[PDB]
């Protein structure tokens, strides 16, 4: 029972951890394909 | 290159009433000969390294 | 005559005569398979008469191919045809394929083959030519008086420790 | 009169086995999907298949060959067309690449066909002897059918295909060429000394006759990798289109996830499970749909795909894995436990399954087979909680299922009818493959001077047509079958089972442990 | 910009099967349907449907056939609406695809009207009480999970544990004599199991070529796109909802399977610029699917009787997907891979079934007593079952034994031969009436059948097959105490 109950709070862990990280992995793919385009703005009136 | 240019000219219907015009470009991949390319028409005549 | 119709309900040819004549001009019976093949993408599914033209050809063919075929066999592939034909086609074998299966039997000399199939016309068919049996017979005959009527190997004593497991 | 090709920009950025190009100003464009060649030189081209097209012009590429000559500033030409590779009888015993290139050893074809429509199809009804009693008793497959084979490293999931391909190479020299069954074995990332091995061995039995390899090995680009299991079915599809059946092995899609993979990531596409990306169910999904049983109208050719997954510590609950199991029309499941417990095939009755069913299966074996299915149940049921006649032949039908190459049709359903029947109660387990192999490949009434029977000899090996077509319950065949039975089973158990249980001798007693290993390892 | 049919934009970008195209006089409303009218060299006729607006002037849409041979800037000429799917008694017997275009080779067919495969769910107010049994001829769901007419009903379960034959079964114990129609949804599954569907209805007259048909197929598979996978079912709901509307008759729909829908929306979803949610499905995975859910419901109109099978991956029936759609059911039938395993036939998990009609108010007070006490009967011997496999079966109680050999043949008796699975178990079907079911588990209940043999139960028809199948292994069981005798 010891045995289990480490080894099963040592998986949720591990899972909660790589879930978050896939998920944030994501994240980071689209943030990086978005592009900045040319800005549209006064720059001579400063 | 000048004759191989004006015959994809007329090739070319869309270009009847556009003028010919050459521009050299310098390609260090080809060692003899010579390539064309109009308007995506591209003709290779040239060799590289053997 | 009367129109057929496939697994879908959708009409197949059966104008199937010309096929016919080109599998009775075919010099070696793997040909006539692609015949078969090529009835089949035609939509001209073959009935019983294009089934005896084939087997037909495959007695009266010299061999599979223009090259020779390892380990090939008249009888097997007849066999093979009858099968798909009853089961993959829903027709019953006639007598005139199971003579020819006899004949083929009878000419390459198989005279076991040639018991089977005797039984099988004389259960199926309304018995089996008395020709083909008394040239079965012969061939039996002349096997057994010669001494080749099992392989040699079969006949050897063996023990528990005198067969050699490949 | 020139053969002018369509310049539509330059490469901008290489990186790995994906390259990024950029339009010239003015030019026709790409087509999606398409094929484009990179002029590495004057006279030389890489190629490249099309991925993506991006709102600033620049055009996603997948490196097929010559990657090391790629470099960036270098024109790119376009086809214009999808890839196509050759197709034909003439590619058989040929080692070839995804994109058609022969491998020297020591017709086209589009490769984004459709699959057949619903009304194009027809049942499943004629079998693809594996040659193993295991999987074509208790695992039928049919023509035209899906059947995945999964496992752990080192379980046989590439023998046991290897050994289908090359059971239907006896079949093939006897029958017609009408019903000849032709093979596409696809390696996927595999070692090129393992595709060497594989052509060798094929070689030996004389299978490349009536097989083609398509390899993508590991050193080859991801691209290569990707693309091989479109080219191995798209060389199948032209026999399948012509009234004739086809076998495609994948060996095996879990590589090609990887590449697909690996080639998404490289491309700036969103990763999704396992970093996968979001479309890997529907890679595999259309491409185990091409295979199919045309119905009588198009031909009645045939595709049947034994794709092959590998889990990690029998974990069926991985992601791909669950996506093959759930397009596939049944598993063979490689046990790694029984594997070790020297059950070979280790096929795991239990978590196998064909949808198809008795369909599949030849008159001769469906009767065999559906007696066989409850004995085996019960067997299972009884042994987890008393010599009953269910216990005493449920494991002489364990012990005939080991084997170590495919087994001819004749053999394998007279020794399975053998022990259905009961003529091996009195044969102690041990013995059975022993008993199975003077069986096959001796006649103990011939030796001994008893056999009365007519035509039904083990060595008339002719006689497995007439077995298929009436069956062996039929009058022409099952008195024969009987007395032969009858005849084998007695000479066996005095001559030779007497002996056997008479030994002491520690030489005799290794002499026959070999004997009966070798046995094992026979038939 | 009201009528926009008819309106031109370019194709701007091609990522796998989203596409965005480009409108100068403005993209048309979301979820209109674009037609590519350049001529790429193409097989097959590409459309597009909006989903997104990125600005006043492009518009991401999702394509439902290959993007293959497609360049950028390539015309699109707007349809003028969304996605039309024809509708009426003209579109029985036949088989159409997500765009509502026949593939069954058969000739046109004849369409008066046609309607948007999007529409507006019922509101509050066309919500209708039918709360009556549907007699499915299944011992288990009959007893332990009724169903009711004119409820959504649902099949979970894994790969392989029976999910197709279930459907199958229902289609022949309910279709064939069904008074009103019937609309057959396949959704990313194989097409091998679409024709065998389609001949099975051919043979059995549900439609009937030269006849008269009462059903409709729509199918969007496996090999298709994610985007054709995604409006399938709204397709074939679409023509359901016409059919309960304007005919207003009582129709079946049949959705298999309907987990695809939600696969091709995270499929998507990547493409679409979508953060993933938890486990990997779409962040609108919740109202996607509930969307699709409210409209297959009954009105005061009509009544659709829903029968759909759900996808759970690698048996986790907490998966996102699964969990979302208990809450949209009125009867869930929930398969187990354990109890196929042991042979039992539907592998369905009683301990996990719930039904809405299970109250006396509905059906009869003994039914649901019966039901009651079998559900009861199940937990004690599952709890039973680990003391077993400590101690053993000797060392219980006789109070205890007795429940043990109960539960074991009411485990036994819940198996039936079905008739589409005869191939799979080579002996016939069975049908069995309701009452004969309660009558048979109220007898099996009280101890009227412990003399029976346990195996008399496994995989018969009601309490006369029970009998008839003990008279035979006592049969056989004597000719083999013969045999022994004479030795
Ligand atoms: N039926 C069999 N009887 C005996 N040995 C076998 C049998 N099938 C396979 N083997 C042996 O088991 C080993 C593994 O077989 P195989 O190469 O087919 O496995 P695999 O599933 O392809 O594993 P991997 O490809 O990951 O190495 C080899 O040595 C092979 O010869
Ligand atoms: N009633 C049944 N009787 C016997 N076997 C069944 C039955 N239902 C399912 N099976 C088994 O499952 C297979 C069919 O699986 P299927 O219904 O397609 O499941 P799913 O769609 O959930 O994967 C059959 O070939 C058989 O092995
Ligand atoms: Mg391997
Ligand atoms: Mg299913």
């Amino acid at each position: 029972q010891q045995r289990t109950s480490s080894l099963y709070n040592k998986t949720r862990q591990f899972g909660i951890t790589a879930a978050l990280i896939e998920i944030l992995s994501a994240m980071s793919s689209l943030e990086g394909n978005a592009m900045k385009g040319v800005r549209r703005n006064k720059f001579w009136e400063g | 290159a000048r004759r191989v240019a004006e015959e994809l000219h007329k090739g070319l219907k869309e270009l009847a009433d556009y003028t010919l015009v050459l521009k050299t470009v310098v390609d260090r991949t080809i060692v003899k000969g010579f390539a064309v390319e109009l308007a995506g028409q591209y003709v290779n005549k040239a060799e590289g390294q053997q | 005559a009367a129109k057929k119709y496939d697994l879908f309900g959708y009409e197949v040819d059966t104008n199937t005569a010309p096929w016919i004549e080109k599998i009775k001009k075919c010099k070696y019976y793997d040909e006539a398979g692609e015949v078969l093949v090529n009835m089949n993408v035609s939509n001209c599914p073959p009935d019983i008469a294009t089934y005896n033209a084939t087997l037909q050809c495959i007695y009266q063919s010299p061999s599979k191919q223009s090259t020779p075929v390892d380990n090939e066999s008249k009888f097997c592939a007849m066999m093979d045809l009858l099968e798909e034909m009853q089961h993959r086609n829903r027709l019953k074998p006639n007598e005139e394929s199971w003579t020819w299966v006899m004949k083929e039997c009878v000419k390459s000399g198989q005279f076991r083959l040639g018991y089977c199939i005797q039984q099988v016309m004389e259960t199926e068919c309304k018995g089996c030519p008395a020709d083909l049996v008394k040239a079965n017979e012969a061939n039996a005959q002349k096997a057994k008086t010669e001494g080749k009527e099992h392989p040699g190997h079969l006949s050897q004593q063996a023990g528990l420790f005198d067969v050699k497991v490949e | 009169f020139f053969k002018t090709t369509e310049m539509i920009g330059y490469v901008h950025s290489i990186d790995g086995t994906i390259a990024t190009l950029i339009p010239a100003p003015g030019n026709p464009g790409v087509a999606y999907n398409t094929i484009i060649q990179i002029q590495v030189s004057p006279t030389t081209f890489a190629a490249g298949l099309v991925f993506n097209l991006e709102k600033d012009g620049r055009i996603g590429i997948i490196l097929m060959d010559n990657i090391t000559e790629v470099q960036s500033g270098q024109k790119v030409m376009a086809t214009g067309q999808l890839l196509h590779i050759p197709v034909g009888a003439g590619v058989l015993g040929k080692v070839v690449n995804p994109l058609g290139h022969e491998v020297p050893v020591g017709t086209l074809g589009k490769v984004d066909t459709g699959a057949p429509n619903i009304v194009s199809r027809s049942p499943v009804n004629y079998n693809l002897l594996t040659g193993f009693k295991a999987v074509d008793t208790m695992i039928p497959i049919g023509r035209g059918q899906r059947e995945l084979i999964v496992g752990d490293r080192q379980t046989g999931k590439t023998s046991i295909a290897v050994s289908t391909i090359i059971n239907q190479v006896r079949i093939n020299q006897q029958i017609l060429s009408k019903n000849a069954v032709i093979s596409i074995y696809v390696s996927i990332g595999q070692r090129c000394s393992n595709v060497a091995r594989i052509h060798r061995l094929l070689q030996s039995y004389g299978a490349l006759r009536y097989t083609t390899v398509m390899a993508a090995t590991a050193a080859e680009p991801a691209g290569l990798q990707y693309l091989a299991p479109y080219a191995g079915v798209t060389m199948g599809e032209y026999f399948m289109n012509r009234g004739r059946h086809c076998l495609c092995v994948y060996d095996d899609l879990s590589k090609q996830a990887v590449a697909y993979r690996q080639i998404s990531l490289l491309l700036r596409r969103p990763p999704g499970r396992e970093a996968y990306p979001g479309d890997v169910f529907y890679l595999h999904s259309r491409l185990l749909e091409r295979a199919a049983m045309l119905s009588p109208g198009k031909g009645g050719g045939s595709v049947t795909a034994l794709p092959i997954v590998e889990t990690l510590s029998n974990d069926v609950t991985a992601y791909i894995v669950t996506n093959v199991i759930s397009i596939t029309d049944g598993q063979i499941y490689l046990d790694t436990k029984l594997f070790t417990g020297g059950q070979r095939p280790a096929v795991n009755i239990g978590l196998s399954v064909s949808r198809v069913g008795s369909s599949a299966q030849n008159a001769a074996m469906k009767g065999v087979a559906g007696k066989l299915k409850g004995i085996l149940a019960e067997y299972r049921k009884l042994a987890a909680d008393v010599q009953t006649i269910p216990m005493i032949r449920g494991a002489r039908f364990v012990a005939l299922f080991n084997q170590k190459q495919p087994s001819y049709f004749m053999n394998a359903i007279v020794s399975l009818y053998a022990c259905l029947n009961g003529y091996l109660d009195d044969v102690k387990v041990q013995y059975v493959k022993f008993y199975e192999y003077l069986l096959v490949h001796r006649d103990l009434g011939i030796m001994y001077g008893t056999a009365k029977n007519k035509f039904f000899y083990m060595y008339v090996q002719e006689l497995n047509y007439l077995i298929r077509f009436f069956t062996l319950n039929s009058p022409i065949l099952h008195g024969e079958l009987e007395e032969m039975l009858k005849q084998h089973t007695h000479l066996f158990l005095q001559h030779y089972q007497s002996k056997m249980n008479a030994i002491k001798s520690e030489k005799d007693v290794k002499a026959l442990k070999n004997l009966l290993y070798s046995c094992k390892r026979a038939v | 910009v009201a009528d926009h049919k008819g309106r031109v934009g370019h194709v701007s970008q091609v990522i796998g099967a989203v596409v965005d195209v480009h409108f100068a006089d403005g993209v048309p409303p979301v979820l209109t349907a674009l037609d590519v009218v350049d001529k790429l060299g193409r097989d097959e006729p590409l459309t597009l449907e909006i989903v997104q607006h990125l600005d006043a002037h492009t518009g991401r849409c999702i394509a439902m056939q290959t993007t293959d041979l497609l360049k950028l800037k390539a015309k699109v000429v707007s349809t003028g609406g969304n996605i039309s799917v024809p509708v009426g008694r003209e579109t029985l017997g036949r088989i159409f695809n997500v765009l509502g275009d026949a593939i069954d080779q058969r000739g046109p067919v004849g369409e008066k009207l046609r309607m948007p495969i999007h529409a507006v769910a019922p509101k509050l107010a066309d919500q209708a009480a039918e709360d009556a049994v549907l007699t499915t001829g299944i011992k288990v769901i009959d007893l332990i999970l009724p169903y009711c007419k004119g409820g959504k009903i649902g099949l979970f379960g894994g790969a392989g544990v029976g999910k197709t034959v279930i459907i199958m079964e229902l289609i022949n114990n309910v279709a064939k004599g069904h008074g009103g129609f019937s609309v057959f949804a396949g959704v990313g599954e194989r097409t091998r199991e679409g024709t065998d569907l389609y001949l099975e209805m051919m043979q059995s007259k549900v439609i009937d070529l030269k006849g008269e048909s009462k059903c409709v197929l729509v199918y969007g598979q496996m090999n298709e796109p994610p985007g054709a996978r995604a409006r399938v079912a709204q397709s074939a709901l679409t023509m359901a909802e016409y059919f309960r509307d304007v005919e207003g008759q009582d129709v079946l729909l049949f959705i298999d399977n309907i987990f695809r829908f939600t696969q091709a929306n995270s499929e998507v979803s990547a493409l679409l610029g979508r953060i993933p949610a938890a486990v990997g499905y779409q962040p609108t995975l919740a109202e996607d699917l509930g969307q699709l859910q409210e409209r297959i419901t009954s009105t005061t109109k009509g009544s659709i009787t829903s029968v759909q099978a759900v996808y759970v991956p690698a048996d986790d029936i907490t998966d996102p997907a699964p969990a979302t759609t208990f809450s949209h059911l009125d009867a869930t039938t929930v398969l187990d891979r354990a109890v196929a395993e042991s042979g039992i036939y539907p592998a369905v998990n009683p301990l996990e079934c719930a039904s809405r009609i299970m109250d006396p108010d509905v059906i009869s007070v003994d039914h649901y007593n019966v039901a009651q006490d079998v559900v009861q009967m199940l937990t004690k011997y599952r709890e039973l079952q680990d003391i077993i496999a400590v101690l053993g079966i000797d060392e219980l109680s006789e109070e205890d034994k007795l429940i043990v050999d109960r539960a074991r043949k009411l485990v036994k008796f819940l198996s039936q031969p079905f008739q589409v699975a005869e191939v799979f178990t080579g002996m016939t079907g069975h049908y069995v009436q309701l009452d004969d079911t309660i009558d048979s588990f109220s007898g099996l209940l009280m101890g009227t059948y412990d003399q029976v043999p346990e195996m008399a139960f496994y995989m018969v028809g009601g309490i006369n097959s029970v009998l008839e199948k003990a008279k035979k292994m006592a049969e056989e069981a004597a000719e083999l105490e013969k045999m022994r005798r004479a030795r």
